[PDB]
């Protein structure tokens, strides 16, 4: 029921917490040997489950250690560590995201935190570039940024023959005269003469 | 039958210009001049053409020229023969753990250029070395740290014998402190042909790919399993039948049929799909560090190992116990355990017996029983022929 | 400023006018009388084949790729802070500067929190100047902060046992081998007690051993080290109700 | 506008007439003789700068007025829309005489398109770091090179290293590739009994 | 103002006719799925 | 024998459901194939 | 064997119900994703 | 089933042989061979069409390719007959004609 050998069972029992005297304390390498012994006895589903659980435990170990030992003095919580490092250490391991999307999200979080001056000292002349004047509407997300750059490069994709910024009153009156469910040749020619 | 006559004929340097007339018509090797004409002549996609041909066209706009871990480099002025140089990278140990890519590009004869890029640079080592199968340091520059994600170029002087045999360059970062020297090695093997014989071999390889729908790395592996120097033959066609028949017979994969058809566990990786070796051993990385097929001795008796890394890796990769692994190794040598080197040539035929149990829906104890009542009781599975 | 802005606008216009006629799609189209802009040779001679080199849609190399968006984002965002400031991008995250803009980094879908784990462990390794195994050895025995020690082989072992034998029914069945198992060891199996945590729990506290064990379990002496309920709950990750 | 409205109301034989009023690939019959052009609009034949200063705001009509080649390309895309919707309306009726009409429309669209750019693409990228690719020095040098391009700069013929190595590459537009993909999917379904 | 008011009424009538046609299309697709389902039920009744 | 006759009468019930589903589909199809009526198109032209 | 074939034909009937439910869901979703039509928005602007 | 499979194999044999041996020099693909011969050699054998409909489709494809001047040299005075002025609306398909 543990999927190992009885010698492996004896090795597990030899890692007793309080047992007989004159047996030495279980070493870290001894624990690692018992760990890989139990770890080789699982199928792929239990292996992925164990790996996800171990990642979700080692993040809340390592983040607390990093907050304690090496960090700026203002960092005191996991949310503050997230606000510093721009990567979320509290996300459970079912979420997947490529490296370029993680870097994009990190820089976007850094920009949205620097614009509201939550950081130490934001350089105010850099804040008023055209790229950040267009931050709120275009440059905040990749989809709208790529849409604006595509509208620059290929405007043929975005022109519709119906609406246009600056179309005249005769054009709008023609569009009113033309917007029905049924358009005969005589109807469209009378509208064109009008 | 005519296609079989095309595939089965051998291509000598004497028979080259005649067989080029027989299979193409015109001589004068530049008969395609472009990838588009080749793909149009053979009805191939650019992806299917990229499995075979990766020329030196468009060199300056990249730092990685190898496509599918291979590269042909045809040189002019070889008495107007235009000899081609096919070099295939093989991605040996610690490739994915310590570097992005590592390419060996020929400049001229006995004049090679080492292109690589170290992932996750190590500031505290500085001692760049470069040996070949732990024989002699080809390049050695102390006090040099390869910084992260940077395409470095190192000139390497390499003999034709050493490059035509399979070499295994070993990038080192040793530290002058006596602590750990980070090892990272890849394997190369070049093949050189004159242009006409190269074109005829490529012609029949592309025709076999078109006929069978099998992978070109797979036909490389089955031709490497039997012969050397890439000679398509009747034994290669028989083994290529048997991988297809086993893959249809059971529901095994291509590499799973390859192990059954007396090939080894493939280390060929791609950006599409990882290698079968790292899929089998290192996709759920056990203790962070990966498994590397080193020739490290390990006695597979269930109490005298004390090297728990390779033991747990083998037990998880073969889905097996210590005792069941020991009797699996005992079946492989006819009831004996001579010595386990933990090499790839032992991991294959250790995996063959496990596949033999599993595809017939038998446990390894049941396989030992059934072989004990067979006429194959104490036979040597390690010393079998493909027919046996 | 107006003249430089006008120059930049006309440079973008001329680049758009060059590239929008050298499209490879618009070559073999019947009776679309489009000539190249008579500066295509100048563009290819200045920039070595850039107008000659058009890329597939959805590529890493494209100008509308997320790599291009990230490049523009970093180029415009790396100046919000002074360089010596601890909130500067390269100082807080040196990994993000040397990211290789490749197709593998673009499309290879890795799970997040693996990047967080690699970043935190790499920062701890760079801080303490040791290997990953040494970091795990020091983290298995660190007693100064809460939510720590963290014995990673012990956690792997107890999660493997909890996955295989949930609720410990083998302990209930096989009583003659349950005799050999310790009840505190089975407690450490069913809920997390590391060996270092067991050493923390099992040691006795004398008035003699007080100031030494306070160094061993906290570091600093001088009992007023929390001074507030908020610092205590933050140090031990407790709610106000649990505190 | 009239052609777009007739396409939306699906008067096909009049929509193709109103498209013939601007674009005819078959030339134009004027006083019994053929003409030498294919565009019925002279500022579409000769690219007249309708709109100086087009990038003061984000307007695809402003960019296509700055050069009418984009209007010409959008007209061609409207023609492709008309042909493939004629083919789709023929295909949805599921009669074997209408399938020949549908294949006729798809073949007409394909021979208007020509050959799909397949091998001419790069698939070729010297992958830099982000620190290399976001070099403001390199970007300024690129803009300086562009200014030298328009001022013609005598083309200094000093063959130096390409300092613009990490430049991102131009991308063909998505919509024409979508047209190519849907045309080959239509012909694949029509060349079987699907 | 009266002329553009009645133009608004005209376009409203066109759009409500279009919505009526779309609803009829919904009903036709539902009835076609229903007649296919009852035909397959006739098949399994013949098998039984 | 009576069990088999019950199966036959159930098949008759299924056919009589399918006939009405068929008539409903045909009526909705001939409703959909004429988008606007003659009077509806006349009213559109009169509004215009 | 005939019992198993009846199970198969019943599964076919269920698939043919699911196809029409799918088409109805897709048609209502593409109806919902455009709130107002072009003509409907035009009539709003003309009333304004 | 075997006959349909053998026809669908012998078409992609014979078309490649015809492209190689006997054809005008411009023909290099199966689509170009279709564009020349006006009959589709890539259609799988489930599709049925009588001979007069095949000839009608062939001549209609030839007309629609000649009107856009995709061929070598289209005779421009023949292009402006009344039958081809009414090509786009009436004469393109048999039903409207």
């Amino acid at each position: 029921t543990l999927g190992i050998t009885p010698d492996g069972v004896a090795a597990l029992i030899k890692l007793k917490y309080v047992g007989e005297p004159e047996t030495p304390m279980p070493t870290f390498d001894d624990w690692q040997a018992a760990s890989t012994l139990l770890q080789a006895g699982l199928n792929s589903q239990q292996s992925d489950q164990l790996q996800a659980w171990l990642d979700e435990a080692t993040t809340t170990a390592a983040s607390a250690y990093y907050i304690k030992n090496g960090a700026p003095q203002q960092i005191k919580s996991r949310d503050e560590l997230y606000s510093y490092l721009l990567i979320d250490n509290q996300v459970s391991a079912q979420v997947k995201t490529t490296r370029v999307a993680e870097a994009i999200a990190s820089i976007q979080l850094y920009v949205n935190r620097a614009l509201n001056n939550v950081e130490g000292k934001v350089s105010k002349p850099v804040k008023t570039r055209q790229f950040f004047c267009d931050w709120e509407t275009y440059n905040r997300r990749y989809s709208t940024w790529a849409g604006v750059s595509e509208l620059a490069y290929y405007p043929e994709n975005y022109i519709d023959p119906t609406i246009r910024i600056g179309q005249t009153g005769m054009m709008n009156n023609l569009l009113q005269q033309l917007s029905q469910s049924q358009l005969n040749i005589d109807t469209v020619e009378d509208s064109f003469k009008n | 039958p005519e296609l079989y006559q095309i595939l089965v004929e051998e291509i000598t340097p004497e028979n080259s210009t005649e067989l080029m007339k027989k299979n193409f018509g015109t001589d004068d090797v530049l008969i395609f001049k472009s990838y588009a004409s080749l793909a149009r002549y053979y009805d191939l996609s650019y992806d299917e053409l990229s499995l075979f041909v990766n020329l030196s066209f468009g060199k300056k706009n990249t730092n990685q020229q190898y496509k599918n871990e291979q590269l042909i480099t045809l040189v002019n002025d070889g008495n107007d023969t235009a000899t081609a140089r096919l070099i295939k990278r093989t991605r040996k140990d610690f490739y994915d753990s310590h570097l992005n890519y590592a390419e060996l590009i020929p400049i001229k004869e006995n004049e090679y250029k080492y292109n690589f890029s170290v992932k996750k640079t190590e500031p505290d080592h500085l001692d760049f070395r470069l040996q070949n199968g732990d024989k002699e340091y080809i390049y050695q520059d102390k006090n040099f740290v390869p910084i992260a994600n940077t395409h470095y170029s190192i000139p390497i002087k390499l003999t034709t014998e050493q490059i035509t045999n399979g070499i295994t360059l070993r990038l080192w970062r040793v530290k002058p402190n006596p602590s750990d020297a980070i090892n990272a090695n890849a394997h190369f093997k070049m093949m050189e042909f004159p242009g006409d014989i190269f074109l005829l071999k490529l012609n029949k390889a592309i025709r076999l790919y078109k006929a069978t729908g099998i992978s070109p790395e797979d036909i490389w592996q089955v031709i490497e399993s039997i012969y050397d120097d890439l000679t398509i033959d009747s034994n290669v066609l028989g083994k290529l039948f048997y991988v297809q028949y086993y893959m249809q017979h059971y529901n095994i994969s291509v590499s799973d049929a390859l192990v059954l058809c007396h090939s080894d566990i493939s280390q060929y990786s791609t950006k599409q799909q990882p290698s079968h070796f790292t899929m089998l051993f290192n996709t759920p990385l056990l203790n962070g560090q990966e498994f590397s097929a080193d020739n490290t001795k390990l006695d597979l008796t269930p109490g005298e190992s004390k090297n728990h890394f390779y033991l747990g890796i083998m037990k998880r990769a073969f889905r097996v116990n210590d005792t069941e692994l020991y009797t699996l190794w005992k079946l492989a040598n006819g009831g004996t355990n001579p010595e386990f080197m933990c090499s790839i040539e032992n991991l294959s035929l250790l995996y063959r017996v496990r596949l033999l149990a599993d595809i017939h829906h038998l446990t390894v104890n049941e396989l030992s029983m059934l072989l004990s009542v067979s006429p194959y009781v104490n036979t040597k599975i390690a010393l079998f022929s493909d027919t046996a | 400023y107006q003249q430089a802005h006008q120059e930049s606008k006309q440079n973008k216009l001329e680049e758009l006018r060059i590239l929008s006629r050298a499209n490879p799609q618009l070559a073999n189209i019947t009776n679309l009388n489009i000539t190249p802009s008579t500066l295509n040779n100048s563009y290819n001679s200045w920039f070595y084949g850039r107008a000659h080199r058009f890329v597939k849609p959805g590529s890493i190399a494209s100008i509308f790729s997320p790599a291009a968006y990230l490049t523009e984002l970093y180029r415009e965002a790396k100046d919000f802070h002074p360089d010596n400031s601890q909130y500067h991008l390269n100082k807080r995250r040196p990994d993000i500067a040397s990211l290789a803009l490749t197709q593998n980094n673009m499309d290879e879908e890795i799970s997040t929190l693996s990047l967080s784990n690699e970043l935190l462990l790499h920062n701890i390794q760079t801080l303490e100047k040791t290997d990953y195994n040494g970091v795990m050895k020091m983290l298995s025995t660190y007693r100064q902060t809460g939510m720590t020690p963290y014995h990673l082989p012990y956690e792997s072992a107890r999660q493997a046992i909890l996955l295989q034998d949930k609720n410990l029914t083998a302990f209930s069945r096989n009583t003659d081998v349950a005799e050999l198992m310790d009840p505190t060891s089975l407690l450490a199996i069913k809920t997390d007690i590391s060996p270092e945590l067991y050493q923390i729990l099992v040691e006795e506290i004398t008035p003699e051993n007080s100031t030494e064990l306070m160094k061993k379990n906290f570091g600093t002496d001088d009992v007023l080290i929390f001074k507030s309920y908020a610092s205590l709950a933050r140090y031990y990750d407790l709610s106000y109700d649990e505190l | 506008m009239v052609f777009q409205r007739l396409l939306q109301e699906q008067n096909f034989t009049e929509s193709t007439r109103w498209l013939r009023y601007i674009w005819n690939p078959a030339g134009y019959s004027v006083q019994g003789e053929m003409q030498d052009y294919y565009w019925n609009v002279r500022p579409l034949e000769e690219d007249t700068s309708w709109n100086a200063n087009p990038l003061d705001s984000v307007d695809p009509d402003a960019v296509a007025q700055h050069d009418p080649m984009h209007y010409k390309v959008a007209t061609f895309m409207k023609m492709l829309d008309l042909l493939i919707t004629r083919g789709d309306s023929a295909y949805r009726q599921l009669e074997r005489d209408t399938l020949n009409e549908a294949k006729m429309w798809y073949v007409q669209a394909l021979t208007l398109l020509g050959d799909e750019p397949y091998f001419s693409l790069d698939n070729d990228w010297s992958e830099p770091r982000l620190e290399e690719a976001a070099s403001q020095t390199m970007r300024h040098h690129y803009q300086h090179k562009m200014l030298q391009l328009r001022q013609r700069a005598a083309l200094p013929t000093k063959r130096t290293a390409n300092s613009l190595t990490a430049l991102f590459l131009p991308q063909i537009n998505k919509k024409l590739q979508g047209y190519w993909q849907t045309l080959t999917q239509r012909l694949y379904n029509l060349r079987h009994n699907l | 103002a009266s002329a553009t008011r009645i133009a608004a009424d005209k376009i409203s009538q066109s759009e409500i006719y279009r919505r009526r046609r779309q609803e009829w299309e919904i009903q036709r697709n539902n009835a076609e799925a229903e007649i296919k389902q009852i035909d397959a039920q006739l098949a399994t009744l013949a098998v039984r | 024998d009576k069990v088999m006759a019950e199966i036959d009468a159930d098949k008759l019930a299924l056919q009589e459901s399918r006939h009405g589903a068929q008539s409903r589909f045909d009526s909705f199809n001939t409703l959909y194939d004429e988008d606007v009526n003659a009077g509806e198109k006349q009213a559109m032209d009169l509004y215009l």
